[PDB]
DNA sequence: GCTACGGCTATACGG
DNA sequence: GATTCGTATC
């Protein structure tokens, strides 16, 4: 009389829907995090959705928090629901790890934070990255285990004017921890993948034995086979097979069979565009499929870099010179139409057309890369700070002005090799 | 001095079975409505096929006498915040309501595509300890927009687009039920408008009747005008320039419609076009965008969509 | 004080008799309030039809001497955000009439120039208070409009003023105004208007003043030109025939002179010669292909500015080069 | 750095005034209120358009007032967080209204700030953490200078006057409106003209009572007058001065003698010209 | 000028203005000068409408020396005006309140001898409506109530403190002299009610009609669904008041007049929601049985 | 099922205290009635901080109890439910210009009560002026926990004057310090509220270190009995200090042994009980 | 004298 | 989506 995804849910650690590699790195982590020294603070975990990234926790935690606690059990999620009367939005998550911080001998609970803050709203984002900041920084010779489950998913469109982005197009651990936490030498960040085919074959059949009278009375029984490896192969998400399975089971008549769709990586849509899909041999459809479902992904410039640095993967890059020309000429072309719905349609459909009549059987490709434009404006930003204090130290000591271009032009590079040939005489 | 409810709202689906269309989906509703174990539903689908008209059916049909207080239909002319699902979602489904056996309170989140990113993060919340007692029904026109953790524990139940059939049975049940004189070709011609939208072809038929007495095809045609993104195509698709040149100035142009619409439904045609070759698509997507450009700027005049007519033809045509 | 005016506001229609062109919609919502209900209607065309003085002279003939408190107005002048939609709508179309008088009607002009979180939200506004509430739409771009909204709205469609009211209301403001109008001068008139009644009533009050006597003297098409800067047909015909027939030279020369004599712009001689080579044989295909775009890319350039006889000589080029592939 | 200042209330009612006058001041403007600290007296910093305050507090003030730095004529600046010393002062003054001196230490930076109550010893121990600035940006902080080309110094009528209140009521006039952010004030040969323009709303407060010290016109914002009128309640002594087009000084002073008299100076930026 | 009113004491008109603050905050205000005074009228989404008048006898100098219009009717904001008129006092200050007729400003000149300020607003068109459509139908007057200012006011006080999404009227009387009259609100409490005292002191009077405002019938209670958002714009009105009555009738238009020179009569009305669920008036009913 | 009426000023006073203190200890408060006294407690989402006031039999004039509806729990016979602190704390609230001339709170989950009334807890406030207010706040039926620490902890003994460590609190704010250092030695007995420092990357300055302190006596102590540097929370000791003043019926009790046994707090009234349960650092 | 209240203010949120 | 390496198992 309830959901399938619960009642029959994971008892113990063998139950749970996780490769061995993924389950024996996070049970390491754990326990180094729960040593008398803390090398690693907080466990950053991360994933797409229903990957068993909450189920685990708590089964390791039945048999690793009470070993290590004291004498004289479970998680410690934080509630994102609890109003407190005399209590701001943006303290209660401040309370929650200002008073989470006393589980250390005889109260040790592992904190689980799951549910993370309203971190759209940019006070509380930081507030929040300021407070883990903090945990990480503290003083306190003794601090409890934390972990942070970020659901990586992709933020639908929204009418917010511009509020910034990143936490606007995904809700990934790069878009609320910032670069400080995530290179912070006490931070492990684990990442999850979506649950395998055979895992979750095995699991659905696990359930089907596990209730097979009704089964066999909807003539289901006999079907269940084609069902279950239909399920399992069109998603990775434990819950939702487990959701279709039970919708499927209860219902009696022909329902076809439905799941969610999964979005489309980033680096999955660049193969997509520059290589193809094996499930649809149609270029038109799946195009029109790839803007529907996704179209935060594919409006971002980064894409349109994501094809100029990686359409040379086809081949090795052994394509012929002419297909390349016309990829990057209608790539500018795009670039050249103030980012309209077309130009992004239109630079993809010639990206794959393009790839599809050159097309050859037996020949390797290499690995993508994302584009190299941080780096490029990450060392732009170094040398205007260099021209600046180049042009600050010019005007005090004499009174001639230079203009920037002329500083990136001829004096950048000459002021060295006056300025400092003539130190060596001083 | 009216006091007349609009034959959309006069003839509204009180019942699971007077629904047309999606003959399979509306059965394992009925289903859901005999037994009661009604799961999470995510029902996507195209305007005006039926979705609020369903769940607020089951709804009425699985609550019964207790629908007043065990249904909580939310919309996007509700304030639907972070604030909001905290608090008034989040003591509707901790309200302990005493409910037959086998039901459960139905948040009916209407519109539910257009909540706010922290609604949704909220709702994951609320959901993940309220699913014993309450079970949301969400409805939205796309499915993505609802974020796919919440996805995860919600069954999904896509609706197809309404079938000329459906329509004609539940048109003929309203001119029965209302005694309105009615001609083949005229219901014909209300299908043909309706495309596929149940609610568009009975305020068609309405307005038809309120306005002109007999519905046939003409007097449908003389108050309801052709679907333009059938003009377009059909000016997109003609082989000769002239052709193209006067479906558009004497079907687009001359009848009121802006350059900018004429742009937009030409682009989303050549999106959801067929046997037409993937270079041609392309290359009118580019013309297409290159005009769609020029109106922006300001320039929207029939000169640009006569050019636009002209490339598409050319490269059609070759040389 | 309607006589310290301009022609565009004092001759708006107070009453449904008044909106000439638009018969078949005046006529179906004067069904629709003879017989009581009226659905949710929205007003689609081209600016300049008669899109707000339908909906107002229809508000007064409904609500006598209540226009005020049983219609709502909300306009692009005014904020038309979430906020707003869910409160101003909400408790006037959630409230009960003031004289059991009938249902509210809300007039939302330039409803394209609204976010759409606040058309998603107008809908359940318009569902849910509709025994009530009847919503009005106005609207010149339907892509701008949520196709939900769309769904749940009847569809006016305001096509661009016919010549025969566009006639009358001339004559109507000329009994007015006491003028004279030469019936070349009134096809002028129609073919500058292009299906818009406020384009005319500016056109003719800039005539009345352009006359010495506005009272003893008749608006000539001469007049209609030169109070606009408008080319007149003659020399965009000379025009044609010169580029079409002439060598460069005399073409140029031609193109110059009717330029500088009445200071007519190139863009308006180029809509002119597009207009004039539309009724054109013109048997090969690439002729049309290379004149459109050609053309629309010098307008394209005009309208970001240039050098203006750069510009006429690529019409010039572009014309000629286009009617050599019709030998 | 032995600097460890001690201030009394019940054997000097007016040095302490001046002392809580100009922390409620600097904690009112902006945080992070520079205190530089000197041999002979005292100077309370406050520096960001946006207006400076300037105050002259002697070393009589202090019973104590000792400090000792290898810098220039001991020289100690601190950039302290005025609102924790808006806060020990509060107290402080509680623990008045309800006979221990203010003793305060420099501890290691930190502010030692401690006082005793009696309702009985309640020892108030108040560490404050405070910055410490270096030679450098002590010399990059310094009073501004005013040209006196043609400033008026017109003389405000005494608080103990009976013009006094009326002319506090004058100035307030402009205080108690909403829309009010910038206040065009005009000087002639002497009356003030408070006037306000604006798109609709116009005024034209004056003042028609006795004045002492062409004429002067500046727009000074209305955030900076609030904390002017409130300079002009506490001290008796007031001079406002009007830069054409210039600036705007507003010159309070408390004569203390003899000894040295303290004055507090705040230089108003005309927000927008004439 | 054409109006030129002269007054000593600006506490009252202060108070006056300020009891319509809960409206629009910086809107604007309709303002009719006429023989017997000047008077403030401001509708909020054409659903309330609030009316203040000052008569003459609280002014000291009343002119009105206009005589081509029996009444002059200007358009001035409400925040300037009521700032101004919050001058306070230390010495009287004689406001000289003037308007010299078409395109001239609403000038507020206050002398304080000391202090001789002058205010001028630019005064707005029109609010371009027929401004009467509020009024009630004296003839199918449902009820007549009577209640003191202080009761009414701590009632909507404690309704604004609990939230009160929307509020009902309720009204019955019956033949054993026990007249019921009560507020509940919908609020995310539920269903809460606020039974005022059937005392004279309380309650004054109160008479259910049957829609013709002769006949008093018994049994018969009259529900009165309103919006909160528009009932608690006159909780401070009522919070200077002495008696407050109450008039709704048939057509879902309540009218409020508050009283405090006869004083100053605030005389409001109000429009009632639909009552979309049929439910909710039997819920009501039932709950009022207890 | 039960009633309870509150006919008096202080004794509403310091009910509408412990409400909001409840409150702005957890969202929703947990109620327990039983047929001697009545028990509303809250405890916080960390399981740290928990609060627990006893409203005894005396304390209500009319305090009836019939267990015999038709959730129930039994152990003694007591009733729990669960209802929103912050909807509860706004009907408590003192109306000013006003008084509440009697504050009862019942509940009815018999056959005789409609669907209005199932499962909505009845509180009737009756103004001086005769004005009846009627609430019906919902409520869940739950069941409770006694947390058996009061038992075992009666280790060292502190009993405090609550007048200067209220006014030390009210002083304190919980946005600048967050912890409370009570130190208490034979000579003297001191309270600071310190606040620990963070330091950035490149030895940055992340959160400031604001030191409050208040050093008073020992002789002053009522009962100093220590058989101590103990830190804990601010913010709720402030709260259940200033829950006890809010009747003009003023000490304080103070029970810990070790830096990771929870501290125990307990100040009483006539009619009203008080206790708080904190968890220390064990930070040695 | 203390109260209960009017005005001030620090402020979490708003759009 | 493609590559390289890596166990695990029938
Ligand atoms: N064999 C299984 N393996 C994993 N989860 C299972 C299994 N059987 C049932 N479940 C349930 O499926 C759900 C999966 O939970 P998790 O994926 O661990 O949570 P999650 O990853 O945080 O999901 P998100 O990110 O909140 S959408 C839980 O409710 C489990 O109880
Ligand atoms: N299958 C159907 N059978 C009968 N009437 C239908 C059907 N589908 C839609 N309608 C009519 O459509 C009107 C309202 O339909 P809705 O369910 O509100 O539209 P919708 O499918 O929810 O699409 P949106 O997204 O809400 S615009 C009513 O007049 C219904 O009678
Ligand atoms: N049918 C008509 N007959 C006579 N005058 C008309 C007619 N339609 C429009 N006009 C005139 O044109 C003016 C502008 O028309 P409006 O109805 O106010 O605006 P509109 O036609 O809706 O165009 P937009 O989209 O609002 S810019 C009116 O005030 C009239 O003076
Ligand atoms: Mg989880
Ligand atoms: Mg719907
Ligand atoms: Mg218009």
């Amino acid at each position: 009389g309830e959901q399938w995804y619960e009642k029959f849910k994971p008892n113990c650690l063998e139950q749970v829907a996780i490769h061995k590699r993924k389950l024996k790195d996070v049970q390491e982590a754990l326990d180094a995090m729960f040593l008398p020294n803390a090398k690693h603070r907080i466990l950053l975990l991360s994933g797409p959705s229903g990957c068993s990234k909450s189920t685990v926790i708590k089964e390791l935690s039945k048999i690793l928090v009470p070993k290590y606690r004291q004498n004289s059990h479970k998680v410690t999620e934080f509630r994102g629901d609890c109003i407190v009367n005399d209590l701001p939005q943006m303290e209660s998550f401040s309370e929650f790890l200002k008073g989470a911080r006393y589980l250390v001998m005889s109260n040790l609970s592992l904190i689980l934070i799951e549910d993370l803050p309203n971190v759209f709203h940019i006070d509380t984002r930081r507030r929040f990255q300021q407070l883990i900041l903090q945990w990480l920084y503290s003083s306190e010779p003794l601090l409890p285990p934390l972990v942070i489950c970020i659901t990586e998913c992709e933020i639908p469109e929204n009418d917010n004017n511009y509020r910034k982005f990143g936490i606007d197009y995904t809700f990934s651990a790069e878009t609320i921890m910032n670069k400080e936490i995530l290179m912070h030498p006490r931070l492990k960040r684990i990442k999850f993948n979506p649950i395998n085919s055979t895992l979750l074959k095995k699991h659905l059949k696990f359930i089907c034995v596990q209730n097979m009278k009704m089964l066999k009375e909807k003539n289901k029984w006999n079907k269940r086979q084609e069902v279950i490896d239909y399920i399992a192969q069109e998603t990775g998400d434990i819950r939702s097979a487990i959701t279709t399975l039970q919708f499927w089971a209860t219902s009696s008549g022909s329902l076809p069979i439905s799941t969610r769709e999964s979005t489309i990586s980033y680096f999955h849509a660049i193969g997509k565009v520059i290589h193809g899909s094996h499930s649809t041999n149609n270029d038109n459809e799946m195009i029109n499929n790839l803007f529907e479902n996704s179209n935060n992904l594919l409006s971002k410039e980064d894409f349109k870099l994501g094809i100029l640095e990686n359409y040379n993967t086809f081949n090795k890059g052994e394509f012929s010179i002419s297909d390349a020309s016309s990829i990057v000429d209608c790539l500018s072309e795009c670039d050249n139409m103030n980012g309209l719905p077309e130009s992004n349609e239109y630079g993809l459909r010639e990206v794959r057309k393009t790839f599809r009549n050159i097309s050859k059987q037996g020949h390797n490709h290499g690995t993508v890369y994302f584009p190299r434009e941080w780096k490029v404006r990450k060392l732009q930003n170094s040398f205007k700070v260099q021209a600046e204090d180049w042009l600050n130290v010019s005007l005090y000591k004499y009174n001639a002005v230079h203009s920037f271009r002329n500083i990136t032009l001829e004096f950048g590079y000459y002021a060295p090799l006056i300025r400092k040939c003539q130190s060596y005489k001083k | 001095l009216s006091l007349q409810l609009p034959w959309v709202e006069k003839y509204r689906p009180q019942v699971l079975s007077d629904i047309v269309g999606n003959k399979e989906t509306i059965d394992r509703l009925q289903q859901i409505a005999k037994d009661g174990n009604m799961p999470h539903m995510i029902i996507s689908g195209m305007p005006g096929i039926g979705k609020t008209t369903s769940v607020h059916c089951l709804a009425h049909e699985l609550l019964g006498r207790s629908y007043a207080d065990g249904v909580l239909e939310l919309n996007a002319s509700d304030d639907r915040g972070i604030d909001v699902v905290r608090n008034q979602i989040k003591h509707f489904a901790q309200k302990k309501l005493h409910l037959p056996p086998g039901k459960h309170k139905i948040v009916i989140l209407d519109e539910a595509d257009s909540m706010t990113a922290g609604a949704q993060q909220a709702l994951r919340r609320t959901m993940e300890l309220y699913s014993n007692s309450t079970r949301f029904a969400f409805a939205c026109n796309q499915s993505n927009k609802i974020i796919e953790p919440l996805q995860s524990r919600c069954a999904i139940l896509r609706y197809s687009k309404l079938s000329d059939e459906d329509v004609l049975k539940r048109l003929l049940q309203i001119i029965k039920l209302e005694d309105v004189k009615y001609t083949n070709d005229g219901l014909e011609a209300i299908i043909f408008t309706a495309e596929g939208d149940m609610r568009q072809a009975i305020n068609n038929l309405q307005s038809t009747v309120a306005g002109h007495g007999l519905v046939n095809a003409d007097n449908v045609f003389k108050i309801v005008d052709s679907p333009h993104p059938l003009i377009v195509k059909k000016m997109l698709l003609a082989s000769n320039l002239e052709d193209s040149i006067q479906i558009l100035r004497t079907d687009l142009w001359k009848k009121g419609y802006s350059s900018i619409d004429i742009v937009t439904t030409s682009f989303r045609v050549t999106k959801n076009l067929a046997q037409v070759k993937e270079s041609v698509r392309l290359e009118m997507i580019k013309e297409i965008g290159l005009t769609h450009m020029r109106i922006l700027e300001g320039v929207g005049t029939y000169l640009q969509l006569a050019s636009m007519l002209a490339k598409i033809h050319k490269l059609n045509n070759k040389a | 004080s309607k006589e310290n005016l301009p022609w565009v506001e004092k001759y708006r229609p107070e009453t449904l008799d008044e909106v000439y062109g638009q018969n078949e919609v005046i006529t179906t919502v004067r069904k629709f309030v003879d017989e009581g209900k009226l659905p949710h209607l929205l007003f689609y065309g081209p600016p300049g039809t008669g899109k707000t003085s339908t909906i107002v002279a229809l508000a007064r003939e409904i609500y006598g001497k209540n226009y005020s408190n049983m219609v709502l107005e909300l306009n692009a002048s005014d904020d038309r955000g979430i906020d707003v939609v869910r409160n101003q709508i909400k408790d006037f179309a959630s409230t009960r009439q003031i004289f059991s008088k009938g249902f509210k009607l809300i007039i939302l002009d330039e409803a394209d120039a609204m976010t759409n979180a606040a058309q998603n939200a107008l809908r359940r506004v318009i569902e849910r208070y509709t025994k009530n509430t009847r919503f009005c739409v106005l609207a010149n771009y339907a892509h701008k409009l949520t196709p939900a909204l769309l769904s749940r709205c009847t569809r006016f469609r305001f096509q661009p003023l016919p010549q025969e009211a566009i006639e009358r209301r001339i004559a109507n403001v000329l009994v007015h105004e006491k003028l004279k109008l030469s019936p070349n001068a009134e096809k002028a008139l129609i073919e500058l208007s292009n299906g818009d009644m406020r384009r005319v009533l500016n056109v003719l009050q800039s005539c009345k003043a352009t006359l010495d006597n506005p009272d003893e003297d008749e608006i000539s098409d001469d007049v209609i030109y030169e109070c606009c800067g408008a080319p007149r047909p003659s020399d965009l015909k000379a025009v044609l025939k010169s580029i079409l027939e002439d060598d460069w030279g005399t073409a140029h020369y031609t193109l110059n002179k009717v330029r500088s004599a009445k200071g007519l712009a190139l863009i308006d001689l180029i809509e002119g010669i597009v207009k004039i080579l539309e009724d054109y044989e013109l048997q090969n295909e690439e002729t049309r292909v290379h004149l459109l775009t050609k053309l629309a890319d010098i307008e394209y350039s005009i309208s970001k500015g240039g050098n203006d006889q750069i510009q006429g000589s690529a019409v010039i080029g572009a014309i000629k080069a286009s009617f050599e592939n019709e030998t | 750095m032995k600097l460890k200042l001690i201030v009394n209330g019940c054997e000097a009612p007016d040095d302490y005034k001046l002392l809580r006058t100009t922390i409620n001041t600097v904690a009112s403007l902006r945080k992070t209120a520079i205190l530089r600290f000197n041999s002979e007296r005292l100077t309370i910093i406050s520096t960001p358009d946006t207006g400076q305050l300037w105050c002259t507090i002697p070393h009589d003030v202090f019973r104590l007032y000792t400090v000792i730095s290898a810098r220039e004529l001991n020289t100690i600046t601190m950039e302290c967080n005025c609102d924790s010393l808006l806060s020990v002062f509060k107290r402080y003054d509680r623990v008045m209204n309800q006979s221990s001196n203010m003793t305060i230490k420099l501890q290691s930076c930190a502010l030692g700030i401690t006082f005793e109550e009696i309702v009985k010893v309640i020892m108030h121990s108040f560490k404050v953490p405070v910055k410490l600035l270096f030679r450098a940006q002590d010399t990059r902080i310094q009073e501004p200078m005013i040209n006196y080309i043609q400033l008026m110094m017109y003389k405000l009528p005494p608080i103990s006057g009976e013009f006094g209140s009326a002319f506090h009521g004058f100035i307030r006039r402009v205080e108690r409106y909403s829309n009010v952010n910038h206040i065009h004030l005009m000087g002639v040969k002497v009356e003030l003209k408070i006037i306000v323009n604006e798109l609709d709303w116009h005024l034209e407060i004056c003042w028609n009572g006795p004045l002492d010290s062409s004429t002067h016109e500046v727009i000074i914002r209305c955030k900076d007058w609030k904390v002017c009128s409130k300079l002009y309640a506490a001290f008796e002594e007031v001079v406002l001065a009007i830069s054409h087009d210039e600036s705007c000084v507003f010159h309070c002073s408390l004569d203390r003698g003899p000894r040295e008299r303290g004055q507090i100076i705040y230089y108003i930026a005309r927000s927008k010209g004439l | 000028n054409k109006f030129s009113a002269s007054t000593v004491h600006l506490e009252h008109i202060t108070t006056a203005l300020s009891c319509l603050t809960p409206f629009g905050s910086k809107d604007d205000v309709l303002i009719f000068i006429d023989a017997d005074g000047l008077s403030f009228v401001r509708e909020n989404n054409h659903v309330i409408k609030i009316q203040l008048l000052l008569s003459r006898e609280l002014f000291m100098s009343y002119s009105y020396r206009n005589e081509t219009e029996d009444h002059m009717k200007l358009c001035v904001k409400i925040n300037h005006i009521l700032d101004s008129v919050s001058v306070m006092n230390r010495d009287i200050v004689e406001c000289t309140l003037s308007y010299d007729g078409h395109g001239s400003p609403f000038v507020l000149i206050f002398e304080d001898s000391f202090i001789s300020e002058r205010v001028e607003y630019s005064t707005y068109l029109i609010k371009d409506f027929d401004t009467n459509g509020l009024e009630l139908d004296r003839e199918r007057i449902s009820f007549e109530a009577i209640i003191k200012g202080e009761a009414l006011h701590s009632a909507l006080k404690d309704l604004k403190e609990i939230g009160c999404k929307e509020c009902y009227v309720y009204a019955k009387t019956e033949a054993n002299d026990e007249n019921v009259f009560a507020l509940i609100s919908k609020s995310q409490l539920g269903f809460s009610k606020i039974k005022l005292p059937s005392n004279r002191s309380i309650l004054e009077k109160l008479q259910v009609f049957d829609g013709d405002s002769t006949t008093v019938i018994d049994g018969f209670a009259v529900i009165g669904f309103f919006d909160f958002t528009s009932f608690d714009k006159i909780r401070k009105s009522t919070k200077i008041a002495s008696k407050v009555l109450f008039r709704m009738d048939v057509h879902g238009v309540l009218s409020v007049n508050i009283l405090s020179y006869p004083g100053i009569v605030i005389e409001v009305c109000m429009l009632e929601k639909e009552s979309i669920d049929e439910a909710a008036q039997t819920e009501i009913e039932l709950l009022m049985e207890t | 099922s039960f009633k309870a009426t509150i006919t008096e000023s202080g004794k509403q006073n310091i009910w509408f205290r412990a409400i909001y203190v409840l409150s702005t200890i957890q969202d929703d408060i947990k109620i327990t009635v039983t047929t001697n006294e009545l028990i509303a407690w809250s405890m916080n989402e960390t399981d740290t901080t928990l609060c627990q006031v006893r409203f005894q039999k005396s304390f209500f004039e009319e305090y009836e109890f019939k267990p015999h509806e038709i959730g129930v729990q039994v152990i003694h016979k007591l009733y729990s439910f669960r209802v929103n602190g912050r909807h509860l704390t706004t009907i408590s609230r003192k109306p000013d210009g006003d008084g509440i001339k009697s504050f009862t709170i019942a509940v009815n989950n018999t056959s005789t009560c409609p669907e209005s009334l199932a499962n909505r807890l009845i509180v009737v406030i009756e103004m001086d002026s005769l004005i009846v207010k009627e609430y019906c706040p919902q409520f869940q039926p739950i069941k409770y926990d006694p947390i058996i620490i009061n038992l075992k902890y009666k280790i060292n003994y502190i009993c405090c004057n609550s007048t200067l460590l209220k006014n030390f609190l009210d002083n304190c704010n919980v946005n600048v310090t967050d912890e409370v250092k009570l130190e208490i030695n034979v000579h003297r007995l001191s309270i600071t509220a310190f606040t620990k420092a963070v330091y950035g990357k490149n030895n940055d300055l992340l959160r400031n270190a604001l030191s409050m302190s208040n050093t008073i006596s020992t002789l002053d102590l009522e009962h100093y009995c220590l058989f101590k540097s103990i830190i804990f929370k601010l913010k709720d000791f402030k709260n259940f200090i200033t829950i006890g003043p809010s009747w003009k019926t003023d000490n304080i009790s103070l029970w810990f042994c070790h830096p990771g046994d929870p501290i125990l707090m307990q100040m009483q009234k006539p009619g009203v009980k008080l206790e708080l349960v904190e968890v220390t650092d064990s930070n040695i």
